[PDB]
This record gives structure tokens, sequence and C-alpha cells, in this order.
């Protein structure tokens, strides 16, 4: 179990940790989180009690390295840092938790949530994703654009998601023009599998990281990118069946976790009705067919 | 964008664009079996693309033979037509390919935006407009080669005659949707109306009949008449 000091907490903020998060006063004694679960990545966010726009965070893996935060008054955010001086970081954490100023990582035993949100989700995965190579952690925000949004500025902050776009030549092999544009399942098994992602583990931790950057951040490009990779899928005829047991859970989840009253920006209605109603792969996704039925009847 | 009453001028500029229409691509009767179930038997069909502009007709005839052995034939439809009109660009040289090609039907967006993936620079559009060019199988010189034809074969038309010596583009576009408003409407008395006076011919390499500019007017007036009764008679007005 790792630990997450904060150097102080200047200004009121709500601090998420993962799908938790606590409300924190201007200059109340916040001093970090503790008792992280190792063995996953994890996301540390905020939103300034005055500005409820720009929702921002960090990815990070306590493997990697001692993280803390502080607030920079220049900048105007908390900013993530790494401690290189293991003596001096074990010594503020241990003097920080016999104080009791750090809130606890609140995970029910029973819970695998952050797990199944998580599961291919791989740090150095990310900081591809997010390229800012001096540090070993990841900052992502509300208003980031994609790869793909900006062909259509800054590419230094910009969200190198993998590019995905059903009527390119990428995507429709010459002469298997209406073959390929009604079964994607070259482009997603030969073009974006075997080629670009290598592996299943890869693209479905990028999907995973797009939700997730989606929900927490409302990163409207990441939840385009979301969408195209389920629809990528649900529009193949031919899929592996170990994917679409595991895309099934996958999906599950993240519909069971997104807020119910979010619903309406996060979750495109022509996608879903198609991959569970209209696709290849309408039968294939009966967890996540019922849990969308039982709570979100309305989008469909 | 799309296309529509505001942006109609733009159809005859300098600027080569070309309409594309699929409606008699897939043409079939249907009929009872002897067990007593419906079947259908195509016919053969055609492409009508068009530059509104010249006049000129690229009547790409479909064969029933294309849909041998084919599934979902009014979806295969839209994708062979796309195909035959991105055969079509290709075989054309560069400065004669269209900058615009604009589809009568929404349906076929799709299709030809993926098959003209290789020509970025060519704007598929749809248009709001309801034109008429379904009624083109009732010009009898067009409906005769399309039934005629026994294997898929191209054939050009000058959809206009010789009337751009005389006249507009924009005039020329005008009297032929006139024409084929008409002939879709009422087939019967459209055809009635070109052809009652046995003095006025149809020139071999020619459509329509050669009528001089006044009867021209009179025909004009006689289709406008055509139209407007039948839509009191559909609506009751
Ligand atoms: C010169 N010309 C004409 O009058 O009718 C044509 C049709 C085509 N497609 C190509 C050329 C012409």
């Amino acid at each position: 179990m790792n630990t997450v000091p904060f150097t102080s907490a200047p200004i009121e903020v709500t601090i998420g940790i993962d799908q938790y998060s606590f409300n924190v006063k201007e200059n109340q004694p916040f001093h970090g989180i503790k008792d992280i679960p190792i063995g996953h990545v994890h996301v540390i966010h905020f939103q300034h009690a005055d500005n409820s726009s720009m929702r921002y965070g960090y990815w990070f893996d306590c493997r990697m390295g001692n993280f803390y935060i502080q607030y920079d008054p220049k900048d105007g955010l908390y900013k993530m840092m790494e401690e290189r001086d293991g003596a001096k970081f074990e010594n503020i954490v241990h003097n920080f938790k016999e104080r009791q100023m750090m809130v606890s990582y609140p995970k029910i035993d029973e819970d695998d949530t952050w797990y199944n949100l998580t599961e291919f989700v791989q740090m150095d995965k990310i900081r591809k994703i997010v390229r800012k190579d001096e540090n070993q952690f990841s900052y992502v925000d509300s208003s980031m654009t994609t790869v793909q949004e900006n062909e259509l500025s800054d590419p230094a902050h910009s969200l190198n998601y993998t590019v995905i776009n059903f009527k390119s030549r990428e995507a429709i092999r010459p002469g298997h023009e209406m073959e390929d544009f009604l079964d994607k399942s070259y482009y997603l098994n030969t073009v974006m599998l075997q080629g670009i992602f290598k592996n299943s583990s890869n693209y479905f931790g990028e999907l995973q990281f797009a939700f997730l950057n989606a929900m927490f951040f409302g990163n409207y490009g990441s939840s385009l990118q979301w969408h195209a990779m389920i629809e990528l899928i649900c529009s193949s005829a031919t899929v592996p069946k170990h994917m679409l047991d595991k895309l099934d859970e996958i999906l599950y989840y993240q519909i069971k976790t997104l807020p119910e009253q979010y619903s309406d920006i996060l979750l495109n209605e022509r996608v879903w009705n198609i991959c569970l109603y209209s696709s290849f792969q309408k039968n294939s996704l009966h967890n996540t067919e019922k849990i969308m039925e039982n709570k979100y009847p309305e989008l469909l | 964008g799309a296309m529509n009453s505001s942006n109609y001028a733009e159809l005859f500029n300098n600027d080569i664009k070309l309409f594309v229409d699929d409606t008699n691509v897939y043409r079939v009767t249907v009929h009872k079996t002897f067990e007593g179930n419906v079947a259908t038997k195509a016919i053969n069909g055609c492409i009508f693309t068009l530059n509104p502009k010249t006049g000129h007709l690229f009547l790409k005839i479909i064969h029933t033979s294309v849909w041998a052995g084919q599934k979902r034939l009014s979806q295969l439809a839209k994708w062979k037509t796309a195909e035959e009109v991105s055969a079509l660009v290709r075989s054309l040289p560069k400065e004669e390919q269209p900058k615009q090609i604009i589809v009568t039907r929404k349906a076929m967006l799709d299709p030809l935006e993926v098959h003209m993936l290789d020509f970025p620079n060519i704007a598929i559009r749809p248009t709001e407009l309801r034109l008429p060019f379904s009624a083109a199988m009732s010009i009898d010189k067009l409906s005769d080669v399309v039934m005629k034809a026994t294997e898929p074969q191209m054939v050009l038309f000058n959809i206009y005659d010789d009337w751009l010596d005389r006249i507009s583009s924009y005039t020329a576009f005008s009297r032929l949707t006139l024409l084929l408003r008409a002939l879709k409407t009422n087939e019967e008395s459209a055809k009635m109306i070109l052809l009652s006076d046995p003095t006025i011919t149809i020139k071999s390499y020619h459509l329509w009949p050669s009528f001089t500019d006044e009867q021209w007017i009179t025909i004009e007036s006689q289709m406008r008449d055509l139209i407007l009764t039948e839509y009191g008679r559909k609506y009751n007005v």
C-alpha cells in the first residue's frame, strides 16, 4: 500500500482518486492519500470550488516512483511531482501519517470495480498517448484535444489516441470497398489488432483509458475515441471469441460506473443502438445489454 | 453542402459537376409462382449520370447478369452504382473529371464516398431537390437501348439535343426537368403532347422533337397545365 502526500491545500477543491472523491476546504490541513492499492494504475484529479470548468488530473503508478502534490500559485493548480530522495520521502509520509492528516483510499474488499475498469491499462501505454517524457505520470484535462480532432492545434498537449476512421483508405481495401465498409473485420483484425495494437490487451487498454478520461474529465475527444473502438468491434462479423466475452465485461463495468446524470453527453445514441441491436455482435453483449436496458432505456 | 433552391444557379457555372441518379439501376417485375408465392424477375437497368451544364448523359447500362447469385440486391445496387461512377471518373482525363458529384438519393453518399476515396478533392453532395430523373426510362430511345442490351454497355447521349445552340444551360435544364416532371406524373398524356403533330419529327441523333422556338413555348405551356391538373386530382384542391 502506497502513499501520495500533499504539501498543502491552499484552495477549496474537490479531490478525486479513482472513483472516490473528497471535498477539501481552503487551507484545510489535508496532506495526502494513503493505502493506495499497488498493482494498478491510478488517477488523482481536481475540480476547483471556484471554477467548475477544467477538471484536471494525473495518471500514475506508485511502483514507478514516489509522487506528491503541491499547489502552484503562479500557474494556479495542484501539480504532481516526483521526489527522488527516498529517505526524505518516507520521512514526510511517516510524519504526516503519525499526525493522521491523510485520508485512506477507501476500498471495500468485495469490490473489483477499479480493477475491472483498468484491467488492460498499462502506464507505459498511457505515456505514449500523453507524451511528456520528463515525467513518469501523465496530466490530462477537460479541454485537451486529440490527434484526430486536430486534423479536422498545439501538438505537445494532445491525446495521441490511435486514429480510427471508417471512410479512409486505411480501413478500405481497394476492390473490397463494399465488403470492408459493411464488415470491418479486416480493419479490426489485420490493420488494428495485428498491425498497430499487436494484441487485444493494448486495444482494450486504450479503450479503457479513453472511457476513463471521458468520465473523469468530460474529455469530449476521449468519448469519441471510446465509441469508435466499440463500434469497430461491434461492426466486425469476425471477432475472436475471447475478445467478445471480455468486451461484454469491460463495457458492463463502464456503464455500471458512469454517473447517472451524465448519460446524455457521454453516451452516443447511434453507436449503442447499432452495437446492441443491429450489429454483427448484437447477441454477444448480454451483460452490457441487460444493464443498458434496466438503467438507460430512454436513450435506446 | 446539400444542394437546394437557394444554390441552384451553381449547376450552371464553369465548375464541372455531375448528377448521379440510381433509381433505375435495379428494376424488377413482381409476379406469382406456381405455388402461389411472390417472386421478382429483374430487367435491365441503368445509371443516369448527367452534366447539367453541357447536357452529356453517361448512360451506364446495368445488365441483369450483374445480379446473378447475389443477395440484398437493393443494397448492392447502390455499391454497383458507386463502382461504375468511380470507374467513369477514372476513365476521364484529369481536366474532365468533376469537381462535384451530386447524388439524387442520400443513400448513395456512403457508397460513393467510399468508392471515391482515391479522389479526395471531388466533393460528394446530396440534394434537397425532388428531381424527376427516375422518368428517364420514359424517353423512348433511352428505354429502348437499355431493354435491348445483351451485355454491360455505356451509351453517351446529349439530353439537351441541340438546344444549347439557341438557349442557355439554365433554360435547358429547366425545360428538361419540366418534360421529365410531366412524364413522371402522367406519362400517357405527356407523350401524347410530344408526338401529337406527326409533322414534328425527332432527329435520328436526338431524343426529343425538333420544335421551333414558338412550338416549345406551346409545349412548355401544355406540360405545365398537365402537372398542375394532376396535383389537383392527387390532393383534391
Ligand atoms: C459532345 N457531346 C454531346 O453532345 O453529347 C455528349 C455526351 C457525352 N457523354 C460526351 C460528349 C458529348
